[PDB]
């Protein structure tokens, strides 16, 4: 069977001759996800057929949107890296209304888009940060 | 209040209103969670409602800002009100319904740790939208009473011939010579006081006439634990 | 303008029989802060004891069957107008005939006194600052 090509260089060929019963795996990068038009998807396997020719469409591989942030409570937050980007390697932090609220606890509120598809802390996890109500200190005490 | 100056905006975020059974206040601490006297909701002397404002300081938009419902009431166990003459355990702890957004003039009240916040000579602060010195009220008021020592008010007490209970757990701020004193009105407020950490020392139990004389201040610091454990949201 | 000054009155005169409302409660509701005090032990109690007690039901009931009336004919006398800076207000003054129908209702289930001068104590603070607008085109 006529062998296939690499549509972008976000896609490893794993498994130089394809004959018949033949295949071969499709597996993308280190944190980009595999789609064949509008179904996602995460492990392709192209089977030939009689007459030579691939019957599925070899699917693009794009990058992984790790959507919008869980909505906090009582604070927004700032994007560390380019406004409105969620997609790989991307670096956020919420914060806490300042000063009217506080953070629960060393920068641990720093949350990044990992190749799972979720946002994950360095430490606390997707699990994001909590604001508690900050006592006394009036904006006018005496 | 009597002999106190209006109270501009920002002085007082926590204080709180209580048209509970009869007109008084309270604090805030944390968010959800009400301080006041245990007697605002169960008077010495027809069922009852919880009504709570809260974030100005004219009575005015405090109405039109609407009544905080009601979710949790936790009275302190050592309260007796069949006891006419007792107020060991005035306080009281309310957790609203749904949690309040903290701004400049919601901000809530810290509690103290030390027990040299009840020490005998530093000037701490209490809030009540009640009585003047003439008349009622439509604007909050704060007043600057020093803390007293306790000897002398068992010997105010037996001064004026009364069987009634000074339970250490109480500490007493004014002077008989202090024109400015707490009122009816303002029986759950606090004793504020200032490190720039303002905290909450005392709650507004009881006394004996309104003005000039000495005043009787639950102390909060004995009771701090079971307030922590009391807010298990 | 001769339907306004028989529409205006009437709204100014509800505004009148609204803060006539509030501040009895004001001194109602300070009679019985004294009553239920820690500082008077029976000095004032026993004053209070009659007079707080002075204070009815078919009073403020009665100091009801005005409001209503004054805003229920204001909004009969003002069907008149059929623009659009007065037809937007017409029924401004007919939500509140179905907000003062409505807290007439709150009063004839509530058994105590201080229990029904309160479930209109945060309504007709609102509705008399809903009769403020009134006043700029008008
Ligand atoms: C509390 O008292 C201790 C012992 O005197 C002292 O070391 C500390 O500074 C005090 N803390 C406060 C609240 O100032």
């Amino acid at each position: 069977c006529p062998q296939p090509k690499t549509l972008d260089e976000f896609t490893i060929i794993q498994n130089p001759q394809y004959q018949f019963r033949d295949y071969f795996i499709a597996t993308c990068k280190q944190g980009y996800q595999l789609i064949e038009g509008n179904q996602v998807l995460h492990s392709f396997t192209a089977v030939c057929q009689d007459d030579g020719t691939w019957h599925r469409a070899m699917p693009r591989c794009k990058i992984k949107d790790c959507g919008q942030p869980r909505n906090l409570p009582n604070g927004d937050f700032r994007y560390t890296t380019t406004m409105g980007v969620n997609t790989y390697k991307a670096r956020i932090q919420y914060y806490c209304h300042e000063p009217y609220y506080k953070m629960q606890t060393s920068e641990q509120g720093v949350y990044t888009c990992t190749a799972q598809g979720i946002w994950k802390n360095e430490q606390k996890g997707e699990k994001i940060p909590r604001c508690l109500p900050v006592c006394g200190k009036p904006v006018n005490p005496v | 209040i009597i002999g106190g100056q209006k109270a501009k905006m920002g002085n007082f975020p926590w204080q709180v209103f209580t048209n509970i059974h009869g007109r008084g206040g309270g604090a805030l601490l944390g968010d959800r969670w009400i301080l006041t006297a245990a007697h605002t909701l169960y008077p010495k002397e027809s069922n009852a409602s919880l009504d709570v404002f809260l974030g100005h300081t004219n009575v005015e938009e405090l109405m039109k800002l609407g009544n905080h419902p009601i979710r949790r009431v936790s009275v302190h166990p050592d309260y007796r009100q069949d006891e006419s003459y007792n107020f060991e355990g005035d306080i009281a702890l309310l957790e609203l319904e749904n949690s309040v957004t903290l701004g400049p003039n919601l901000l809530p009240i810290c509690l103290p740790d030390n027990d040299t916040f009840y020490d005998l000579g530093l000037m701490g602060y209490v809030s009540g939208f009640g009585v003047m010195e003439e008349k009622i009220a439509h604007d909050l008021r704060f007043v600057r009473l020093p803390v007293a020592n306790p000897q002398a008010c068992e010997n105010w007490l037996r001064g004026k011939n009364r069987m009634d209970v000074f339970s250490q757990n109480m500490f007493c701020a004014g002077h008989p010579s202090l024109k400015q004193d707490a009122c009816q009105g303002d029986s759950g407020g606090v004793f504020a006081v200032r490190d720039d950490r303002w905290v909450a020392t005392g709650i507004v139990s009881w006394g004996i006439g309104c003005s000039r004389g000495y005043g009787f201040y639950t102390k909060v610091l004995n009771y701090v634990d079971w307030i922590k454990k009391e807010m298990e949201e | 303008q001769s339907y306004l000054e028989g529409v205006k009155y009437n709204v100014d005169s509800a505004i009148q029989t609204i803060t006539k409302i509030y501040n009895t409660y004001t001194l109602f509701s300070t009679k019985l802060t004294q009553m239920y005090s820690t500082r008077l032990d029976n000095f004032a109690k026993a004053k209070a004891k009659e007079e707080a007690a002075k204070f009815t039901k078919e009073d403020l009931e009665k100091n009801f069957k005005t409001l209503l009336n004054y805003i229920q004919v204001s909004v009969k006398t003002a069907a008149n107008f059929v623009y659009i800076n007065d037809t937007h207000a017409k029924r401004k003054l007919e939500n509140i005939e179905a907000e003062i129908k409505t807290l007439i209702a709150k009063i004839k289930e509530q058994s105590n006194l201080y229990e029904a001068y309160k479930a209109i104590v945060t309504s007709i603070l609102l509705m008399r600052d809903s009769l403020k607008e009134v006043q700029g085109i008008i």
